[PDB]
RNA sequence: GCCAGAACGCGACGAUACUACCCGCACGUUGUAGACGUAUAAGAAUAGGCUCCGGCCUCGUAUCCUAGCAGGCGAUUCCUCCGCCGGCCUCGAAGUGGCCGUCGGUAAUUCGCGUAUUGCAAUUUAGACACGCGCGGGAUCAAAUCCUUUGCAGACGACUUAG
RNA sequence: GCAUCGGUUCUGGCGGGGGGAUAAAGGCCCAGGGAAUGUGGCUCCUCCGGGAGUGUUAUAGCCCUGGGUGUAAUACCCUCG
């Protein structure tokens, strides 16, 4: 079974420009720029109307066209991305040991750096490098709460996997032992 | 003045005898044309004369250049390739080089 | 076909035992092979079957004494295809040797084998036979997880000569402007009947 | 927010657009019965250019760009005669390039020996006036 | 094979005791009528108790497409054997005759279910007169309207005896 | 079968051929990696070696055991008499490895670098740099600094050809010790600059080394004639009853 | 990092007596896995490119060169193309090309003399790489081994030294 | 080496004849009956390309049955040169 066409459209809002030149899609609006590569996957791109963008494949598998939606999702975060960037939320759960953690600022280079210490109650001093472009914060709304934030939802969901991964309990009852930090939410920066 | 070339022929390689996959017959051999792809533009050389120049060490009839003349027998294989019959048998050495097709039995 | 003195062959883009096979007949027949650029031929697959695959072959080795009889791996892209052909060839004879003396191969674009033509075969070229979507990988990247040592030295190299190939581009795009305008101007001018003349005989 | 893609476009598959056959045969397509087989014929009074009815691979075929405006599809022999004669298919491909280049192409394999001694001779006459521009423009420079 | 339409007209052989015997009348695939003839017996011996030698034939024809430049719908009800027992299916296929269903059929059949010509039988070949009652989803969406498709990277022909060409193809023919 | 009770091999295979050095000078095969923010210095040395002894010293380290207590350790001495530069050499990198295209040496050479260069010193005629003295005073020597600016303008690494004064040690040996030490710095340009402006003059190792600081040390070991499995790589013996 | 270094893998430098070396042409005993127009330089993508910004792309079935005793002797004509040298720039992955100048040859058009007899076919003995020789010009006036000795070395050779 | 012949054999082209539903299709004409992946009209929505509904030839056409042009041509098999 070869499926002749599907083929699925994405809207463009009044604000922001993009263009896409060998399989390679530029996005610039209010808030900066980004750049894909999508080489690997053959789709033909269109202009359907004056503020809607198609593409489709033509003669391909289940398996082929089932990538077909992956690239209009990511496009489409890369569109909110770029006009209302992301905005991830974090918890440090402890027991009786406290934690202390320190985001200090750029070290002479736009990535920021994340130094963790007394996690259940070690003196090892551990280093995290967050990716370019996000920005960390310790809030000032109330207790107990980590900020990330940026433009990019891949480099700022892999960040916050990294400080997530980081912090991990060894030869224990996890059940038991349920110290860590974990993220709790996930939005954009306006509204 | 006039320095254009002398070629009044067409070169043509010495491909192998005629074998199976064990055995091979030196009656017979194979040669490769020059142009020819299928074997209906290969029938314009059947009948036709094929020569083998080669140089040789002594001097003995106001040369030392001595000649092999033998002539096409029928077409081989889909490839255009032909076979050739001599007065004597190739010496096995030649597997590569490149003999000489006139045009004397024309038409 | 037809016969040249020497052949240039650029390797960007060729499956490797495509292009062995036809260059071992070539050999054999009596043409010269040069095959230039060794460092961007192609292999069908995703690149942890050539890795595995490579990693068997480097189990072997003899075991009385490694330095004598054992098969020795060369590291080399362009011994990778050496060996690919040589396997093609019945390397133990008079005739094989003879054949195999005819062939040249190199990494990069030697100052020899620039200011030439390269030349391209069609049978062996990825984008008319893989389907698109499958695998591939790159026979200098296997080489730089094997033990290949010169990997930036040519590919640092590699732009200057292509940096004086875009000012000898330049010159031609230059040169070609005067005979374009040369041919609308001289023939207008003077040929009363050349031109329908060989119009008709269709030049 | 005017957005410009510089994507590929090729020739569709419709009703109505003809096909060139390898033997210098021009087709029109009536019916599409796979991705691979079509059913095609052309009426053309010109016997080199026309074909029988039947079907046709479509690995056989190359896509001209003349297509015939609303042809009803599965019309008879009739019905597409009239069509090609009301739209001028046959005049229309005259003047396209692959129809001149393969025109140019086969006047060459037929020309004497003597005539091809007078090309050459013409040749070397046209180039004589050529290399006296050519010369004139580059000393100017 | 390359097979075409028969129909062929048995007999069991005139006795005292029952003069003029019934005729029994069968459509057969076949390439050639020598073999149409053992299809016949092959399959009368499992229907009726006359035999070859206990038999004969009346007439063999060949029956011919009446439009073979018009494009229809088939539908093909078979038998066949498995590994292990015998199952029965329904397909269906779109051209313009009834003989290159069956060739059509046979291929499919031993390609996507190893089935050889030995055990395939066919129960009745239709051709589907209305539209409506097209059920296997692989065809429906070759009657759509407005039907069209462009054949992206189709590879050009190119003489397998010039090798060394001196310019890189291009796969937008 | 298998093995009784399991034990590791005698001998190490990492230093596999155990033969005679093919140059009687020990060789360095690696310099270190080259940084140029640093200004440029030397980065080997070579000395002979006149013996061991004894010292006493006090012990700085935190605790352990003997901290601030008095320590007894041997040492060993080397002599390093001055060096004397020669010349130098520039090379180059390609697809097969590195490798040297020029060479240029001082105006004048001493009697003991001119007797490496000959094998019967004594009735030779001493003519080994006769006509390379003569390009100097020509033209300005322009032919050289033609090299020099080949050396500025094609080459990525420079090394220096430096000897041994040979005359100033007991040794009854007279012909004396060559070798190249490369220049890490910062540029090729001071690179050249600094190792031309060395030509026929000494160097102290001071100037090299400094005190309390970690080096490596290359040398060919002491050499016995031919001996046993036994004390070669160290095998149990058989018992006392065994024959042959 | 470290150990050995292909005894048929490679580079730089020093000194080279015996025409051992270099330059010019003069023939040719002699060798070759096999000339006979041995003519063609972008890079990059293949679900896109090229450009003279007007357009062009399935196709190298292309472009250049291609006449005259194996290519003579003169004339009317024409300022094109080819070759040897000399001088300046440039080229390092296994170092190449460009410009200028002198000199020699030259159907783009049209003519005048000579070709026979090799006898109705018999390779069309013609190219470039080495190497051996003969001349006439330039430069140059060396080492190694045996031997005595040393012990950082050693079965004997070999190895580190001195004469 | 060439011309004219004999035996064996390979490989091209041309002129005819017979058979089947006296091929089946197909072109033109006559007579009858239908439908939709519904032509032209009409209605509504969308101006943003167009879409939705009604309805049997009109400013496109398609399917089924019978007859003439027919002893039509062509494909396949056989056959005389
Ligand atoms: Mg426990
Ligand atoms: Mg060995
Ligand atoms: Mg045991
Ligand atoms: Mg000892
Ligand atoms: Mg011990
Ligand atoms: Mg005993
Ligand atoms: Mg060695
Ligand atoms: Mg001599
Ligand atoms: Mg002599
Ligand atoms: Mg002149
Ligand atoms: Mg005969
Ligand atoms: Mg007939
Ligand atoms: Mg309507
Ligand atoms: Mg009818
Ligand atoms: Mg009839
Ligand atoms: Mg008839």
């Amino acid at each position: 079974m070869r499926y002749i066409h599907s083929e699925e459209t994405i809207p463009v809002p009044e604000n922001l420009k993009v263009s896409i030149k060998s399989r390679l899609v530029t996005v610039e609006g209010p808030r900066g720029k980004l750049q894909k590569d999508l080489s690997h996957i053959a789709v033909n791109f269109s202009v359907v109307k004056k503020g809607v963008i198609g593409l489709e494949i033509h003669h391909g598998s289940r398996k082929d066209v089932a990538a077909l939606r992956t690239v209009r999702t990511i496009i489409n975060n890369m569109i909110i991305g770029v006009t209302k960037g992301f905005k991830y939320k974090m918890r440090y759960v402890y027991a009786h040991f406290p934690i202390n953690v320190n985001v200090e600022k750029n070290a002479e280079t736009g990535c920021y750096e994340v130094e963790i210490r007394n996690f259940i109650g070690e003196k090892i001093v551990r280093k995290v490098v967050m990716a370019p472009g996000v920005e960390v914060e310790i809030s000032k709304a109330q207790k107990d709460e980590l900020i990330l934030s940026g433009n990019s939802l891949e480099a700022v969901s892999q960040s916050a996997a990294d400080i997530q991964q980081i912090c991990k309990v060894r030869n224990k009852d996890i059940r038991k032992f349920l110290d860590g930090i974990y993220v709790s939410e996930k939005g954009n920066i306006v509204e | 003045p006039s320095e254009a070339g002398h070629r009044l022929y067409v070169k043509g390689r010495h491909l192998s005898y005629q074998r199976g996959r064990r055995n091979t017959h030196p009656k017979t051999s194979l040669i490769k044309i020059e142009g020819v792809d299928d074997t209906a533009a290969a029938n314009f050389y059947l009948g036709k004369r094929v020569a083998y120049v080669y140089r040789a060490q002594k001097e003995v009839r106001g040369t030392k250049i001595r000649v092999i003349w033998g002539k096409i027998t029928r077409p081989h294989g889909n490839s255009g390739v032909v076979r050739a019959k001599f007065t004597h048998p190739l010496p096995a050495r030649s597997f590569g080089a490149s003999v000489r097709i006139m045009l004397y039995p024309s038409s | 076909s037809s016969f040249e003195s020497v052949v240039v062959i650029d390797g960007k883009g060729h499956l490797l035992g495509r292009l062995a096979s036809i260059v071992a007949k070539q050999l054999l027949s009596g043409q010269k092979i040069v095959v230039v650029r060794c460092e961007a031929l192609n292999i069908s697959g995703e690149f942890f079957r050539a890795k595995l695959k490579y990693h068997a072959y480097l189990r072997k080795m003899t075991r009385y004494n490694p330095t004598r009889g054992g098969p020795f791996h060369f590291r080399a892209p362009s011994r990778i295809f050496y060996k690919a052909v040589r396997g093609m060839i019945p390397h133990k004879t008079a005739r094989g040797a003879a054949a195999l003396e005819r062939l040249k191969v190199f990494e990069g674009v030697p100052p020899p084998y620039d200011k030439k033509k390269k030349m391209v075969v069609p049978q062996a070229l990825r984008v008319l036979r893989l389907q698109p979507g499958r695998k591939y990988c790159t026979v200098g990247r296997l080489s730089h997880e094997v033990g290949w040592k010169y990997q930036d030295v040519v590919a640092r190299l590699e732009e200057r000569r292509k940096a004086k190939g875009a000012a000898y581009y330049e010159r031609k795009k230059l040169a070609a402007r005067q005979l374009s305008e040369a041919k609308k101007a001289a023939a207008a001018k003077v040929d009363p009947k050349v031109s329908e003349a060989l119009a008709a005989y269709g030049y | 927010a005017e957005i410009n893609v510089e994507a590929t476009s090729w020739r569709r598959v419709e009703v109505g657009r003809v096909l060139k056959l390898e033997n210098g045969s021009l087709a029109a397509i009536v019916e599409i019965i796979d991705h691979k087989r079509v059913l095609a014929d052309g009426p053309s009074s010109d016997p080199k250019l026309a074909t029988p009815r039947g079907i046709v691979p479509l690995s056989r075929a190359l896509l001209t760009p003349i297509v015939i405006p609303k042809l009803p599809r599965g019309a008879r022999t009739g019905a597409v005669k009239k069509a090609w004669e009301a739209y001028g298919v046959d005049a229309k491909w005259k003047e396209t390039n692959w129809a001149k280049k393969q025109l140019q192409q086969e006047r060459r394999q037929s020309l004497t020996d003597f005539d091809r001694f007078k090309v050459m001779r013409l040749k070397k006459q046209r180039r004589f006036e050529e290399r006296k521009a050519l010369a004139k423009i580059k000393a100017a420079a | 094979g390359r097979l075409q339409e028969y129909q062929v007209i048995g007999r069991h052989l005139p006795t005292e005791a029952n003069p003029n015997p019934a005729l029994y009348r069968m459509r057969i695939f076949a390439p050639n009528e020598v073999v149409a003839k053992s299809r016949f017996w092959y399959f009368l011996r499992g229907l009726k108790k006359v035999k070859k030698a206990t038999g004969e034939i009346v007439s063999v024809n060949v029956i011919s497409e009446k439009h073979p430049l018009k494009v229809k719908n088939f539908g093909i009800w078979l038998r066949y054997d498995s590994r292990s027992g015998t199952h029965n299916m329904y397909k269906e296929y779109r051209e313009t005759s009834r003989v290159a269903a069956v060739e059509a059929m046979y291929a499919d059949m031993a390609a996507r279910h190893r089935a050889r010509f030995r055990s395939i039988h066919i129960l009745k070949v239709v051709e589907l007169e209305k539209t409506e009652d097209v059920k296997r989803p692989y065809i429906k969406q070759l009657v759509a309207k407005n039907l069209s498709f462009p054949l992206p990277h189709r590879v050009p022909k190119i003489s397998t005896k010039k090798i060394f060409s001196a310019k890189r193809p291009s796969t937008f023919s | 079968s298998h093995r009784k009770y399991e034990a590791p091999r005698h001998g190490s295979l990492a230093f596999l051929p155990r033969k005679r050095a093919a140059r009687h000078r020990g060789r360095v095969k690696s310099f270190p990696k080259d940084d140029p923010k640093k200004p440029v210095h030397l980065t080997a040395a070579m000395g002979y070696k006149a013996g061991m002894t004894t010292i006493v010293r006090d012990l700085d380290r935190p605790g352990a055991k003997a901290h601030k207590k008095e320590v007894v350790e041997a040492v060993t001495i080397i002599d390093c008499p001055p060096m004397v530069v020669v010349g130098l050499v520039g090379y180059i990198e390609t697809p097969r490895g590195l490798r040297s295209l020029t060479t240029v040496w001082a105006e004048h050479l001493s009697d003991e670098v001119k007797r490496r260069f000959y094998k019967n010193w004594y009735k030779s005629k001493k003519k080994a740099f006769t006509k390379y003295a003569k390009k100097y005073a020509e033209n300005n020597g322009a032919s050289i600094t033609r090299e020099l600016e080949r050396i500025k303008k094609y080459c990525t690494v420079v090394r220096v050809l430096a000897h041994t004064q040979i005359r100033k040690t007991p040794l009854k040996q007279k012909k004396a010790h060559l070798m190249e030490i490369q220049i890490n710095g910062g540029s090729v340009a001071d690179k050249v600059e600094f190792g031309r402006s060395l030509f026929e003059k000494p160097v102290t190792i001071d100037t090299i080394f400094e005190k309390d600081e970690m080096i490596d040390v290359i040398a060919v070991t002491k050499g016995h004639g031919f001996v046993g499995v036994t004390a070669r790589w160290g095998t149990k013996k058989l018992p006392r009853k065994t024959h042959k």
